[PDB]
């Protein structure tokens, strides 16, 4: 067999797989044979073919590192990513050229006890950590944080450079010893990555919200704030979404969230809708500061319901039905704003019933008549006048009037008056339409 | 024509196909190249020295000298060896990962001690009916290797509850757990069990002192895969709906020899059970309808040994057999009032289902057709 | 499909893709490697064992892979040759990295080792015994724990 | 009928060949197959019918003793016990504690002392 006449024609088809030249199936052969050859005789020679692939390795790599590290962005990102692709698969061939030396002499080299051998694709990955960590570590990430600060104006940023560069990154996670590997990745481009980001934002935000108002901000931020995730999923390695969109949204919106309840009184003072659902959009991403925009509405409708009661003017003490139907137009107004834009939220909703309450019962009247039981009695007053001798619409008005019944808080004043008109009506027969009696009986019944 | 020609690899795969007496006792009488290829490290480390009663002496230093890195060991049914045989192999074996006493009385809790603490990894502890074990010798193994994946402590009535805490507050990589009929095991571990190990596939606490109130406590589980619930204390009705709708992965059920457990419980079972393949009812009340609900309504079954059921009759057996779309298995296994005749003809006219009745002895004798020999 | 094989000495050998992938050898040069068919030269094998090899790989195209006696009767009919063929044939099957055909080998060069004293080990296999006496005795004194 | 089968496992068990299950009654080591003790106690069928392997084994609690359990295999063979005025008491607590359901403790305790 012999041991030093191989290493004279192996070493002419190992630097062929390199140097990608389209090798035929008759040299594969004849390196795979004289690989076999070394291995099976009689002691395997020791571990030398193992030690002459890695100093071929090592000198294949430390020359070729001579030309490229002095190359600025964008040519030294053109010079990874074209020598990673002729290195990654061309050490595939060599992965089965050498079978015999990874069947038998590595699986019991290694498994004895013994560290340090490999096989010879991560023999290969291992040493390839001879050229990215010289420069390249620190030469192409600077290259290629560079082309993703093109998010001004720059389109076309060759996508296929910065995937080839993450694809090297995550794929050299440690294969040394031990048996994902997202070990690179994270202390070599995604530290460096999120750090930048801030950066940028926290240079956009400042300047934006200086010449224009809030409003636009908003806008910009979603379609920022979308714009990251795109950027994302084309250099991915995933791992990174549930990340960069947390690192995206404390440097947009959560240090921003003093001037947005000033902007949300202002907005709610006029009837900008869409923009409230904006900002209650980007808001519900941030928790711990939902909740401070829940009190500027819930005293806001308490201030809209003490306002039109005043307009009301001196008439709705003997004016039940326009004093029932100005809080009747008072809860529509923001129901519907609170079912529309603050996606039917439960605090919100609350917060329109805790309001509600407020000016239903010791709003104005209720004080000018020097009591809080002359809304009770307005709204018995109503129901009666509605419901006597004088059918849809005899519906959803009583659906109307069980709607301000809730805020009521006090039955006593109103059961009493009720009954009070209901027994006049029922001993002189002015009634119209007895089931429509009936079911206000049964829509208290299933209330208080 | 000459073997030793051959690659050294090619002489080790075919003394591979040999057992240990005919390696130790023919190849290594050959030659000396035989010897020293039949001394080789990769026929050691699988040491498997069970049922050798009248071997093993003060000798296991002898192997553990000339052979280190042993990856497993089998010392089970094992009588010759006194403790400091184990605990002095534990010092020279540092890659131990299967260790298994089963059946070895005369061993106690410092061989536990010594494994713990000279075995910093370990995946395998399957200690049997070895009585002397404490909870003593428990909690240094609990504390001290943290990567137990499988245990077995079956029929040891030493172990409570308190070294069962200090086992489940490590050793979160748990995968199957054991236990025999032994006492001073209650709820208090179970409920433990659950909430410090979320990797559990096999749970076993057959004869143990267990309450449903604890056995509810596995819902928390979601790989569960088999359970092996058989003669606990009191396990109720509902917890076996609630147990069996939540872990959609349970592959097995051996719920057994619990009498209060009815009929309506199989037939919701059935209706929920998509992963379910091995019920294990016996003795249980179910009254010829378990069966049509088990064919009926559940798509996915092989086997069911109704057995020792006072109330099992004919029209069930032959009616899951007609109604089920799987089935590989109808144990019956005395239930009295079920016809010999019956199943004559329900065995030949269902031949892809085996069953298991106390007329089928002649299965059994039906091994003499490789021995015979007999009459 | 269609690949052609060449022996040591000088025979061509026609067989199809799928014949040919159940040598691991072949398939990884297939997969990692990448026109005008040529003959793939081998030069570990020779003429009558490359064509017990086609015919072993040829039967067994469906077997789907997932200390055994099994060992089916085409399998022990197959090898019903002498000592040197079935080493050749062992040899061919570790150089084309054939999982099956090694195993069976080894399989049947076991049987053939099974039952027998040492003495007739010794006459089966044409082993000069190498051993003195006193080391016989040590030896059989060292496994009788055995 | 049933008979002249079981007669060709009792033969095999007591010539010790081809058993299955071992069972250890304070050390000591019986021979068992697989169907005759599952149809002879439900205790037996239990931890029989959860494992499938060759080798079986079932290690009986302290309570029973060798001279009660020496009976109750031959009676799960040849479906005959064997009453003497001594061995009486060990044999029904071994019959209670394995619920023999073939002889109860009504038609055990009745003259036997």
């Amino acid at each position: 067999i012999g041991l030093d006449q191989i290493w004279d024609d192996l070493r002419a088809g190992i630097q062929q797989v390199y140097t990608r030249q389209s090798m035929a199936k008759s040299r594969y052969m004849e390196l795979y044979t004289h690989v076999y050859n070394y291995c099976t005789s009689v002691q395997f020679v020791g571990l030398e073919l193992y030690k002459r692939l890695k100093e071929f390795l090592k000198n294949y790599l430390t020359n070729l590192l001579k030309d490229g590290e002095d190359l600025m962005d964008e040519s030294v990102l053109k010079f990874y990513t074209q020598q990673w692709e002729d290195y990654r698969f061309s050490s595939k061939v060599l992965n089965g050229i050498c079978a015999y030396l990874n069947r038998h002499w590595v699986r019991r080299e290694c498994d004895e006890g013994r560290k340090g051998i490999y096989e010879i694709y991560s023999l290969a990955l291992v040493t390839w950590r001879d050229c990215l960590f010289r420069p390249l570590n620190k030469q192409v990430t600077n290259a290629v944080l560079k082309l993703i600060e093109k998010e001004r104006n720059g389109e076309t940023i060759n996508t296929r450079l910065i995937s080839g560069v993450v694809q090297s990154y995550v794929e050299l996670g440690l294969n040394e010893d031990d048996a994902p590997t997202l070990t690179v990745y994270k202390e070599s481009f995604e530290s460096q990555f999120l750090a930048d980001t801030e950066r940028f934002y926290t240079r956009e935000s400042t300047e934006f919200l200086q010449q224009n108002p809030v409003t636009e901000y908003m806008k910009k931020a979603e379609a920022r704030l979308l714009e990251e995730q795109r950027r994302v999923q084309v250099y991915l390695h995933e791992s990174t979404q549930d990340e960069l969109a947390r690192k995206c949204e404390q440097v947009l919106i959560e240090k921003h969230l003093e001037i947005f309840h000033t902007e949300f009184q202002n907005l709610l003072d006029a009837d900008k809708n869409e923009d409230l659902g904006r900002m209650y959009n980007l808001v519900s991403r941030i928790q711990d500061g939902l909740g401070e925009l829940k009190k500027l509405l819930e005293t806001h409708i308490h201030n809209q319901g003490l306002a039109a009661i005043e307009k009301c003017g001196e008439a709705a003490l003997n004016d039940p039905k326009m004093y029932v139907q100005t809080v009747l137009d008072v809860h529509k107004k923001y129901n519907a704003l609170v079912m529309s834009a603050f996606n039917n939220d439960a605090g919100f909703v609350a917060a329109l019933d805790k309001a509600c309450g407020r000016f239903i019962n010791n709003n104005a009247v209720t004080k000018m008549a020097q009591s809080s039981s002359k809304s009770p009695e307005l709204l018995a007053r109503y129901c009666d006048s509605l419901l006597k001798k004088s059918e849809a619409e005899l519906e959803d008005t009583l659906n109307q009037v069980m709607v301000v019944f809730k805020y009521i808080e006090d039955k006593d004043v109103f059961q009493k008056f009720y009954a009070k008109m209901l027994a006049k009506r029922l001993v002189h027969q002015n009634s119209a339409s007895d089931d429509a009696e009936a079911s206000m009986i049964s829509k208290l019944k299933q209330a208080c | 024509p000459d073997i030793n020609q051959l690659p050294p690899s090619i002489l080790l795969k075919i003394f591979s196909n040999l057992s240990l007496d005919e390696r130790c006792l023919s190849a290594s009488l050959v030659c000396k190249y035989w010897r020293d290829l039949c001394l080789d490290f990769q026929f050691w480390k699988q040491l498997d020295l069970s049922s050798r009663q009248q071997v093993t002496d003060e000798l296991l230093e002898k192997i553990a000298s000339r052979s280190q890195n042993i990856i497993e060991i089998n010392i089970s049914d094992c009588r010759s060896m006194s403790d400091n045989g184990v605990c002095v192999l534990a010092f020279k074996c540092p890659g131990l990962l299967r260790y298994t006493a089963y059946r070895c009385k005369q061993l106690s809790d410092t061989s536990i001690i010594a494994v713990a603490s000279h075995c910093p990894l370990l995946q395998k502890v399957h200690v049997g009916n070895q009585d002397k074990l404490t909870d003593e010798g428990l909690k240094q193994l609990g504390s001290k290797c943290r990567e137990l994946k499988d245990i077995h402590f079956g029929q040891c009535y030493k172990i409570s509850d308190e070294g069962m805490i200090v086992i489940a507050k490590g050793c979160l990589k748990l995968q199957r757990i054991y236990m025999q009929e032994n006492k001073l095991v209650t709820d208090q571990s179970v409920k433990a069990f659950a909430e410090h190990c979320p990797e559990l596939q096999y749970v076993g606490f057959m004869g143990c002192s267990v309450t449903s109130k604890g056995v509810i406590h596995l819902t928390k589980l979601r790989n569960l895969s088999s359970l092996d619930l058989r003669h606990i204390t009191e396990l109720d009705n509902e917890t076996v709906m609630e147990i069996v709708k939540r872990c959609k992965n349970l592959s097995s059920l051996n719920l057994c020899l619990n009498w209060i457990i009815n009929d309506r419980c199989v037939e919701v079972i059935a209706k929920e059970g998509q992963n379910l393949k091995e019920l294990y009812l016996v003795s249980c009340k179910i009254t010829d309808y378990a069966l049509i609900a088990i064919g009926r309504y559940s798509m996915t079954i092989e086997t069911v040994d109704v057995g020792w059921c006072k109330e099992i009759t004919d029209q069930g057996a032959t009616l899951i057999a007609q109604s089920s779309k799987s089935l590989r298995y109808l144990g019956l296994m005395r239930c009295d009032k079920v016809n010999e005749v019956t199943v004559e003809q329900l065995v030949q006219q269902y031949p892809h289902i085996t069953f298991s009745t106390v007329l089928q002895d002649c299965k059994r004798t039906l091994e003499r057709a490789y021995q015979m020999g007999w009459t | 499909p269609s690949i052609k094989l060449q022996s040591s000495d000088g025979e061509i050998f026609e067989v199809d893709v799928e014949i040919a992938k159940q040598s691991v050898t072949i398939k990884t040069m297939l997969e990692d490697l990448g026109g005008d068919d040529d003959p793939v030269p081998l030069p570990n094998v020779n003429a009558a064992i490359l064509k017990k090899v086609i015919q072993w790989c040829t039967h067994h195209k469906d077997d789907p892979p997932p200390r055994t006696d099994d060992i089916p009767v085409w399998d022990q009919e197959f090898l019903k040759v002498d000592q040197g063929t079935l080493f050749e044939l062992i040899l061919a099957a570790n150089y084309l990295d054939i999982k099956g055909l090694l195993d069976v080998t080894c399989k049947t060069v076991a049987n053939m080792i099974k039952g027998k004293t040492p003495e007739e080990i010794r006459k089966t296999f044409n082993i000069k015994n190498d051993f003195t006496e006193e080391e016989e005795a040590q030896v059989r004194k060292e496994n009788q724990w055995c | 009928h049933s008979t002249n089968v079981l007669l060709s496992l009792n033969d095999q068990r007591k010539k010790d060949v081809l058993c299955d299950v071992t069972i250890f009654v304070e050390g000591q080591r019986f021979r068992a197959h697989r169907s005759v003790l599952a149809a002879c106690s439900s205790y037996f069928h239990s931890r029989i019918v959860g494992q499938a392997d060759g080798e079986l084994n079932i290690t009986l609690p302290e309570e029973v003793t060798v001279k009660g359990f020496e009976p109750l295999i031959q009676f799960a063979y040849t479906a005959k016990l064997i009453l003497s005025k001594e061995n009486v008491d060990e044999v029904c607590k071994c019959v209670e504690f394995l619920s023999v359901h073939n002889i109860e403790e009504s038609c055990f305790q009745f003259l036997k002392f």
